C-alpha cells in the first residue's frame, strides 16, 4: 500500500530509513553443508514467477493450510502488493503473519508454547531454544502478536539467511551454532504430505525444547532427512519405528512416559497386595466448593499419579540438611533399641456409642514452633 | 512465457548455473516437435473464423437457455460479444502452438478466470462446452496431420481442465 | 486508526482541555443517528457484489478502449485485479461508514494509491470514473431511491449520511488524481 | 522469461492476430539453424572457466591501475567478487544466446546493474574493457578462430550467430555506460 | 538425479502442476540423444582399464614433482590409490552417458571437491590434467560416433570447468 | 558458558556460601598455570589443519571398508562433511581447554551428537578411532614429543594438562558412544 | 556466565574459527586482574555479616515510612526477610569478583527485577540506597588495596544502573 520502492518499514533500526532495497537476492551461507546439494534449489522474488513464490510462500511460511479461493483475503491483499513490487518477500510475510489467516490457524487454535515453535518453523525455518523461547513468550505476554512477529523479520539472523529477496526454507548451513540446533531444526520441518493443522498439541518439540537435555529421538530426524542420505537404513530396520513413531506423532501421544517423567516402578510382583496394577496408584481426588447453593461437590479418582522428581529434588536436596550433629549422648545405653518413645494414647474422640480408642508407640521430637 | 526454454533457464537459474548438457537436450526436443505444431498453427490461423462460426454456437445449441431476458444473453451485441468471448481462445492455443509450452495460456487466458467468470455470472460449463465440441471433430485425413492433432487436442482439454 | 468519538479528543489534545458540555451534544447527536448510520452501512454490503460488478462494466459499457489490446484492462488476469482493485475501494470507504471519519481508509488504502497507479499504468482518468459509478450507487442504497432492488426501512430521513458517502468517495478521487 | 518463439507472439498480441505462414518462415528458419545455436552455446560453457579469468587478467594487464592499492580490484576479497562478476555476465549472455533473444539478461542482471555499480564504486570503464574481450572470446569460439584450442563441428557457416552474441555483449556494455 | 527429466518434473512441482506440453516435448529429445550417448556410453565400459592406464601417467608424465617425498604421491601404493582416484571420475562420466544430464557428476564427484583436495593438499591442476589429456584424443574415425565425440568431450569439460 | 572460574561460582551457589580463602588458592593454582595453559591452546591451533588431516586418514587406513561403496565416507560430498565433522571436535575441545572445564563443548557439540550420527548412518566406532587419533595427537603437542614438529617453549612440567585434554577426548568418546 | 573466558568463546563459536591470537590475549589480562579481585573477593567473604548489617538498615534510616502498617514491610519477619534480600545482593556482588565479568549478577539477580519489584510493589530506591551506602564507604588504607577498591565499587554502581 505504501511506495513502489520499499526496503524496509516501521523504522526500528534507524540505519533503515537510508537503507536500498536489495538489488539481487542474497548468496547462500559460506560454509559446505553436505545436506543441502540433495536438497532442492532456494526460491527467490527474481528468479521464479508469482506461481510458485505463492506456492512456496504457502508450503513454509503458512505450513500446509490448504487455503481456498474464498479464504485469506488478507493473504490476497498482500500478494497483490508483492506483484506491483510495493513491498518485498521478505515484508510480504511479515504481512502475512500480522494477517489474520496466519492467526486464525495457528494462534488460536494451537498452544502459547507451541505457536513460538511454528513461528521458529515458518518464519527462520528452525526450532528454537529455550532461551530463545524465554524472550518471545514475554512478547506475549506484554506486547501482544504484532511486536512478536517483528522479533523474526526485523531480527540480524532473517536478513542474513535470507535478506529482502528470498522465501524462507530449511537452512542447512553445516557448522551450527549447537549440534542440537541441527537436528532440532529437522524434527520441526519434515518433508511433504505433513501440516501443522491436526497437530492442535505438537507435544514432542514442546519438550525437547522445554528443557535444554532430553535432545529428541534418532528415528524423528532420520524421517526427514533426504535421500541417498537415509537409504538401506529405512527399508524394515528402523521403519518399524518410523510407523510406530507416526502413529505417536499423528494423535498426539504425551511423552509423559518414555521421554521425560523416567521413573523406575517397582515390579508387579513385588506388591500383589494392593494388586491390579490399572488401579495402583489412584487417589480420591476431591473438590469442594461450599459457596451459596449451587457449587458442585468433586470426586473422580485421580490418574496414577507420579513422583513428580523435581518436587522430591527441592523437598530433600536443597532442606532437610539436618543432617549435623548426630552423636545424641550415647549414655551407656539399654534403650531396649529404640529410644525416647512415647506411649501416645491418643483418644479418638467419644461420641458415645460406636467410636472406640486404639494406641500406637512412636518416638518423639518436639517441633521447631516449640522452643518459643 | 513459461515454455520449455525458460524452464530450462530459469531451473538453471535457481541454481545458479551454466546451461548443462541437460538443458541442451530439451532444446533438441524442440527440433523433431515444431515440425508437428507449426502447420497446426497455421491450420488454425487459416480456419479461425470457421471454427468460430461453426462451434461458438452449439454452446447455443446445447444451452438455448442463456438467450432468455435476465440471462447472460440479453441481446443480440453479447452473443457479438461471446463469440470476440471464445476467438480469444482459439487465438491463445494458436499462441500456444507456436511457443510449444503452456506459457500465453495462464496468464492470458486462465490467472483470473475464477474471479472473472462468478462475478459478472458467466456460467463456465457453456464454455467448455464450445470448447469440447472443438476437440471432438478433429481426424487424420481432412483437418491436419496425425501427429498435430495429438497436441491440438492436448492444449484444448488443458483449457477444459483448468476452466473446470 | 480513528473514529468519530476518538476525532475529537485528538482535538482537545491540542487544546490539553477535558471534553466538555459544549461538544458532547454534538457527540450525542452522531449517537441520535446511530441506528440510521447502523443500516446504512448495512445497506451496502447487502448488494455488494453486485455493485462493483454493475459498476466496472458500467466504466467498461462507455469506454471501450481498455478492452481493446494495448489497453490496461485488456487480459483476463487485469480484469480480475480491477474487479478487485475497485472492490478494495469498496471495503475501505465501508470502514468509513462505520467509522463516522474519512481516517481509516486515509492512512491504509489512500496513503501511497497514487504513484503506484502511474508507476503500473493505470489509466487514472477511467479511475475517476469507476468510483463515481459507485458514488451514485451508494446514495442510491441509503436513500433507497434503487430501482431495481428496494429494501424496507423505518422512515425518516438519511440526507446527512447522503453526504457523507459523497465526502468519503471524492477523497478517493482526490488522492489518485 | 521471452525466449525466441514468444517474442513474435507478443508483437502479435498488440495487433491481437493470429500467427499466420507470413511470419511462421522465419522462425521455422529459427529452427532451421537449430542444432547450430544449439553446438554453439555448448562451445560458449565448455571452456568458461578459461574463458573469464583470461579476460579479468586481460583487463588487469592493460590497466594495472586496479591492483595498485585503493584500486577497485586490490585485495583478495575483490578479486574473488571481480572474478565473480565478469562470470555473471558470461552466466547470462549463455543465457540469451539459448533463449535466442537478450530478454533473459535484460531484467535480471541488466536491470539494476548501472546504479549498483556507481554506488558501490566500480569502474564502469574498466567494465566495459573485461565484456570486450568475452565479447572478442565468444566470436572465436563460435566460428572456431581459436588459437590454442580447435573443436570440432560439421562444417558451414555461423556468422549470423556471431553477430547474435556480439548484439548481447553491447547491450551490458550500454547498461553499465 | 539431475537429469533432463529431474529439472521437468520439479519444476512443475515446484509451481503445483501436472506435466504440461512442455514437460512432455523434452523427454522427446531424449529418444533422438540416447542413440548418441549410449554408444559412447558402451565404448566407455569397454575401454575404461585402457583409458585409466595410458591417460593416467599423463598427468604423473607432466607433473613428474608429486611423486617425491613428503608430497601428495609419496610411495607406490598412494599412486596405487591415485589410479582409482581417477577411475571413479571415468564411471561417472559413465554413469551421466547413461543419465542424460549431469546429475551423478555433481553431487557424487564435484560437490565437496573443493574441501577435500584443499585439505588433503591435493593438486587439481594435476587432476584436470589427466582429464583434458582423455579430451583431446578424441577423434571421429576410431573412437566413437561423429556425434557421440561432442558429447563425451562435453562432459569432460564440465569436470574440468568444475575441478578449475 | 561455563568456564573454570565460574564452574566453583555453581557449586556455592547451591549451598549459598561465599566462596572464600579455602577454594580460592585451589583458582589461584589456576591462574599460576596460566601461561601454562595458554601456551597449550596455541600449540594445538597452530597446527590444526594437518591435526585433523591426518587423523581422519589414520581412521581410513585402518578401516577401508568406507571408501568401498555404500560406505559412509565413500563419496566426494561424505569425505568433505567427515574432514569437517572431525575438525568441529577439534574446535570444541581447544575451547574446553581454554575454558578449563568440559561445559562449552558439553551442551554444543555433545548434547545431540550421538543421536544425528545414528539418524545419519554414521559408524559410531570408527568415530572413537577418529577421535583417540586425536587425543594422542593433543597430548604429544603439548608435552612437545611430536616427531614431525617441535615448538619452542619454556620448559617446565605440562602433564597436568596433557590428563586435562585427554579427559576431554574421552568425553567426546562416551558421548558418541 | 557472561566473563571474558565466555565472551572471546563465543565470539569465536559465533564466527566459527579456532582460537586465534586475539582471544589468547583476552586471557593474558586475567594473571594481571586477578590479584586484585581475588583479594577483593575475600575481603567480601570475612566482612559479609558487617556490611549487610550496618548497610541493610541505612535504607531504613533514609527510608522510615516503609516500616508504617499497610506498607513493604509490616512486621519483624519481613525486615528479616529484607536482609536476606540484600545479602544475596553481596553474594552475587562476590560471585562476579571471582568470575571476573557481570556473569553471575545479570541472569540471577538483574534479569527479572523489572517484573518481581514491581508486581511486589518493592520500591527499588530503597534497594540502591542501600547499594550506594556501601559504594561511597570505600577507602584505601582500611579496606582493601587501591586496585580493588575502584573495582569493588565498578560493580555496586552496575547494580545501581540496572536497578536504576
Ligand atoms: C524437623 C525438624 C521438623 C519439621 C519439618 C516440622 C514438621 C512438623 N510439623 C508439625 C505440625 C503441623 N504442620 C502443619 C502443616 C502446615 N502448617 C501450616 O501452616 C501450613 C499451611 C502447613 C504446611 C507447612 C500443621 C497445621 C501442624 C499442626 C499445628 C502446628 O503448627 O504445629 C509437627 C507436629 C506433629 C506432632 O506434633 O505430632 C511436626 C513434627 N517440625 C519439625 O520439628
Ligand atoms: C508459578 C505460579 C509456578 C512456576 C512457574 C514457572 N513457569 C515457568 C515457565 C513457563 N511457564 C509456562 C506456562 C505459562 N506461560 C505461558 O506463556 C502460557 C500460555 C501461553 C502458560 C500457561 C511456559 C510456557 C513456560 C516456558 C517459558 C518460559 O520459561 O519463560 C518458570 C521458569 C522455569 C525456569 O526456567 O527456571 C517458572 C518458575 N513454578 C513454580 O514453582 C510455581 C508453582
Ligand atoms: C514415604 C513417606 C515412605 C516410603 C515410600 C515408598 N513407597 C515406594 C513404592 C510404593 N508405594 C506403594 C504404596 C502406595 N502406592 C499406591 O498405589 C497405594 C494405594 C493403592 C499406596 C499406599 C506402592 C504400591 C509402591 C510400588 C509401586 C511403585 O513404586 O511405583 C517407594 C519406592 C521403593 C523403591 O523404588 O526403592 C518408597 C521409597 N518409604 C519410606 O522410606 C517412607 C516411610
Ligand atoms: C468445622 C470444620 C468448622 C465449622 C463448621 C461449621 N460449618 C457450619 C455451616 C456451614 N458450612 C458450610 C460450608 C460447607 N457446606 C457445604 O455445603 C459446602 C460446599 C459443598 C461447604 C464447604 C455451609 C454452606 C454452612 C451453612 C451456613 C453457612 O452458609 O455458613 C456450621 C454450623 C452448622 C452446625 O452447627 O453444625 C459449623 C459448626 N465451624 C467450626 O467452628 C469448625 C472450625
Ligand atoms: C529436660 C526438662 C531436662 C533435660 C533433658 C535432656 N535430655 C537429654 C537427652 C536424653 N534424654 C533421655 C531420656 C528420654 N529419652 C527416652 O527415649 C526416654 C524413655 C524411653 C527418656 C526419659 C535420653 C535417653 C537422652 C539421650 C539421647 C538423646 O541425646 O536424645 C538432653 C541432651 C543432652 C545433650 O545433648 O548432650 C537434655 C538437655 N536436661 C535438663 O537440663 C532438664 C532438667
Ligand atoms: C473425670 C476426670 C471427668 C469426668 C468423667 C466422667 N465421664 C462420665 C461419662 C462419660 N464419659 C465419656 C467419655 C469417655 N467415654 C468413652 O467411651 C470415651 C472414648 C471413646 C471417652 C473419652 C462418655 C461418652 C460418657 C457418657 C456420656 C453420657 O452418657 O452422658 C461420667 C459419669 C459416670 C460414668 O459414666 O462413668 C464421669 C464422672 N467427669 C468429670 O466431671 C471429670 C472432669
Ligand atoms: C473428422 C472428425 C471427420 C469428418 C468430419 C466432418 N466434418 C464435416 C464438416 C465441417 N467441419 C467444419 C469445421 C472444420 N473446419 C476446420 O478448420 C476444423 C478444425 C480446425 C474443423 C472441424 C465445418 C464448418 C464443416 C461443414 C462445412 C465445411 O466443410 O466447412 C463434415 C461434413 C458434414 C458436416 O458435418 O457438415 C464431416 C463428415 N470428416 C471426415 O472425413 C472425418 C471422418
Ligand atoms: C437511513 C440510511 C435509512 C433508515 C434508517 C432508520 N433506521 C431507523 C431505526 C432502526 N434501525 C435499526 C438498524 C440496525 N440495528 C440493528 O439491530 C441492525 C442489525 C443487526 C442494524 C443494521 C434498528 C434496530 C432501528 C430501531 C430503533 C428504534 O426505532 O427504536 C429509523 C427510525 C429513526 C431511528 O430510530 O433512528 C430510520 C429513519 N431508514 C430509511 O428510510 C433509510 C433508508
Ligand atoms: C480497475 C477498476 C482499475 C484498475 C485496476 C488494476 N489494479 C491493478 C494492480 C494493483 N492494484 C493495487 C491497488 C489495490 N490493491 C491493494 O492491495 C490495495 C490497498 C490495500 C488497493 C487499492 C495494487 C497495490 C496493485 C499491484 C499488485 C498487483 O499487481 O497485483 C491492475 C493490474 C495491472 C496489470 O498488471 O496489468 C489493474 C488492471 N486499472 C484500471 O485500468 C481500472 C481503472
Ligand atoms: C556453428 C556455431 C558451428 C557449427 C554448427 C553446425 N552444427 C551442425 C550440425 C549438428 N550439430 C549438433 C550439435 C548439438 N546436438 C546435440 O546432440 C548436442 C549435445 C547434446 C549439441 C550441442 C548435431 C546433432 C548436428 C547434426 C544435425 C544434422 O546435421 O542433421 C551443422 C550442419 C548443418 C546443420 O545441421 O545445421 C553446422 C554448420 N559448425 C561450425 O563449423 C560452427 C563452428
Ligand atoms: C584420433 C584422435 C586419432 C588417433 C589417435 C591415436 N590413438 C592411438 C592409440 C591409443 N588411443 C587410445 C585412446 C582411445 N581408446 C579408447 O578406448 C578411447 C576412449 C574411450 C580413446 C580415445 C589408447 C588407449 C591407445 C593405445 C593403444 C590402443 O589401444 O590403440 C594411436 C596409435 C599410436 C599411439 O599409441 O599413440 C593414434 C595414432 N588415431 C587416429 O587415427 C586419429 C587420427
Ligand atoms: C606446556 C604446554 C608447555 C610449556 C608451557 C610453559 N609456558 C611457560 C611460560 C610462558 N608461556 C607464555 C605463552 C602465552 N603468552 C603469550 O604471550 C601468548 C601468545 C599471545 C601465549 C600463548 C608466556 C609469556 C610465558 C612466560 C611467563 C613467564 O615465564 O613469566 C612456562 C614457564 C612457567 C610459567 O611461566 O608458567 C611453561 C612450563 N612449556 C613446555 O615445555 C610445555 C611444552
Ligand atoms: C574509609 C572510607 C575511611 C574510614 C571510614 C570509617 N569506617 C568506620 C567503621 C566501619 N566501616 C565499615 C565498612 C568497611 N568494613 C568492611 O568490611 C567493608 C567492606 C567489605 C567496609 C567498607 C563498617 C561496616 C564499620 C562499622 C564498625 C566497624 O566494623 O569498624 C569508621 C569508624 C567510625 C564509624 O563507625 O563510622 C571510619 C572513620 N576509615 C578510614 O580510616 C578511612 C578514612
Ligand atoms: C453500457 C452499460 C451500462 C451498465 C452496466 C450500467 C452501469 C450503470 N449503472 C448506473 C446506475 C445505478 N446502478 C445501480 C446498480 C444496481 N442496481 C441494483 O439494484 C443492483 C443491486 C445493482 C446492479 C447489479 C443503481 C442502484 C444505480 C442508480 C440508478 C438506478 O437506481 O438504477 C450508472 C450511472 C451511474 C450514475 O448514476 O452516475 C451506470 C453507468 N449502465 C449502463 O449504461
Amino acid at each position: 500500500l505504501t511506495l513502489p520502492g520499499t526496503a524496509e518499514t516501521n523504522l526500528a533500526v534507524p540505519s533503515n530509513a537510508v537503507r536500498k532495497v536489495q538489488p539481487y537476492p542474497i548468496a547462500k551461507p559460506p560454509s559446505y553443508s553436505s545436506v543441502d546439494s540433495l536438497r532442492p534449489a532456494r526460491v527467490s522474488r527474481m528468479d521464479a514467477d508469482w506461481a510458485t513464490i505463492y506456492e512456496q510462500v504457502r508450503r513454509q511460511v503458512m505450513g500446509n493450510a490448504y487455503v481456498m479461493e474464498g479464504e485469506a483475503p488478507d493473504i490476497d491483499v498482500a500478494f497483490s502488493q508483492l506483484k506491483g513490487g510495493n513491498l518485498t518477500v521478505r515484508e510480504f510475510v511479515r504481512a502475512v503473519g500480522k494477517s489474520a489467516s496466519y492467526r486464525t490457524r495457528f494462534m488460536e487454535a494451537k498452544s502459547s508454547y507451541n505457536f513460538v515453535l511454528l513461528n521458529f518453523k515458518h518464519f527462520l525455518g528452525r526450532a528454537p531454544t529455550q532461551e530463545e523461547v524465554s524472550t518471545h513468550i514475554q512478547i506475549l505476554a506484554t506486547s501482544g502478536l504484532e511486536a512478536e512477529i517483528d522479533s523474526y523479520i526485523d531480527s540480524d539472523e532473517y536478513k542474513a539467511l535470507f535478506g529482502d529477496h528470498v522465501v524462507p526454507y530449511v537452512v542447512y548451513r553445516g557448522t551450527y551454532l549447537s549440534s542440537e540446533r541441527f537436528n532440532r531444526m529437522v524434527k520441526a520441518n519434515p518433508g511433504g504430505a505433513t501440516s501443522d493443522k491436526a497437530k492442535s498439541n505438537l507435544n514432542m518439540i514442546a519438550t525437547v525444547a522445554a528443557d535444554l537435555p532430553t535432545d529428541a529421538i534418532d528415528v524423528m530426524r532420520g524421517l526427514p532427512s533426504p535421500i541417498t542420505s537415509e537409504t538401506l537404513a529405512f527399508g524394515t530396520a528402523y521403519y518399524w519405528a518410523k510407523v510406530e513413531k507416526e502413529a505417536s506423532e499423528g494423535r498426539s501421544a504425551s511423552p509423559i512416559g518414555e521421554k521425560i517423567g523416567k521413573f523406575d516402578h517397582a515390579p508387579i510382583s513385588t506388591y500383589t497386595s494392593l494388586c491390579s496394577y490399572d488401579k495402583v496408584n489412584k487417589a480420591p481426588q476431591i473438590s469442594v466448593t461450599n459457596v451459596g447453593s449451587d457449587e458442585h461437590s468433586y470426586v473422580s479418582v485421580t490418574s496414577k499419579y507420579i513422583a513428580p522428581d523435581m518436587a522430591a529434588a527441592a523437598q530433600m536436596l536443597a532442606d532437610c540438611q539436618k543432617y549435623k550433629a548426630g552423636g545424641n549422648a550415647p549414655t551407656g545405653k539399654w534403650m531396649k533399641y529404640y529410644p525416647g518413645t512415647t506411649v501416645n494414647m491418643a483418644p479418638y474422640i467419644s461420641l458415645n456409642d460406636t467410636g472406640s480408642d486404639s494406641s500406637r508407640t512412636v518416638s518423639v521430637t518436639l517441633d521447631k514452633v516449640k522452643i518459643s | 512465457m513459461k515454455s520449455v526454454i525458460t524452464t530450462v533457464v530459469s531451473a538453471a537459474d535457481a541454481a545458479g548455473r551454466f546451461p548443462s548438457n541437460s538443458d541442451l537436450e530439451s532444446i533438441q526436443g524442440n527440433i523433431q516437435r515444431s515440425a508437428a505444431r507449426l502447420e497446426a498453427a497455421e491450420k488454425l490461423a487459416g480456419n479461425h473464423e470457421a471454427v468460430v462460426k461453426e462451434a461458438g454456437d452449439a454452446c447455443f445449441a446445447k444451452y438455448a437457455y442463456l438467450k432468455n431476458p435476465g440471462e447472460a444473453g440479453e441481446n443480440q451485441e453479447k452473443i457479438n460479444k461471446c463469440y470476440r468471448d471464445v476467438d480469444h481462445y482459439m487465438r491463445l492455443v494458436n499462441y500456444c502452438l507456436v511457443v510449444g509450452g503452456t506459457g500465453p495460456l495462464d496468464e492470458w487466458g486462465i490467472a483470473g478466470a475464477r474471479e472473472v467468470y462468478r462475478t459478472l455470472n458467466l456460467p463456465t460449463s457453456a464454455y467448455v462446452a464450445s470448447i469440447a465440441y472443438t476437440r471432438d471433430r478433429l481426424c487424420v485425413p481432412r483437418d491436419m496431420s496425425a501427429q498435430a492433432g495429438v497436441e491440438f487436442s492436448a492444449y484444448l482439454d488443458y483449457l477444459i481442465n483448468a476452466l473446470s | 486508526m480513528l473514529d468519530a468519538f476518538s476525532r475529537v479528543v485528538v482535538n482537545s489534545d491540542a487544546k490539553a482541555a477535558y471534553v466538555g458540555g459544549s461538544d458532547l451534544q454534538a457527540l450525542k447527536s452522531f449517537i441520535a443517528d446511530g441506528n440510521k448510520r447502523l443500516d446504512a452501512v448495512n445497506s451496502i454490503v447487502s448488494n455488494a457484489s453486485c455493485m462493483v460488478s454493475d459498476a466496472v462494466s458500467g466504466m467498461i459499457c462507455e469506454n471501450p478502449g481498455l478492452i481493446s489490446p494495448g489497453g490496461n484492462c485488456y487480459t483476463n488476469r487485469r480484469m480480475a485485479a480491477c474487479l478487485r482493485d475497485g472492490e478494495i475501494i469498496l471495503r475501505y470507504v465501508s470502514y468509513a461508514l462505520l467509522a463516522g471519519d474519512a481516517s481509516v481508509l486515509e492512512d491504509r488504502c489512500l496513503n501511497g494509491l497514487k504513484e503506484t497507479y502511474i508507476a503500473l499504468g493505470v489509466p487514472t482518468n477511467s479511475s475517476i470514473r469507476a468510483v463515481s459509478i459507485m458514488k451514485a450507487q451508494a446514495v442510491a442504497f441509503i436513500t433507497n431511491t434503487a430501482t431495481e432492488r428496494k429494501m424496507s426501512f423505518a422512515a425518516g430521513d438519511c440526507t446527512s449520511l447522503a453526504s457523507e458517502v459523497a465526502s468519503y468517495f471524492d477523497r478517493v478521487g482526490a488522492a489518485i488524481s
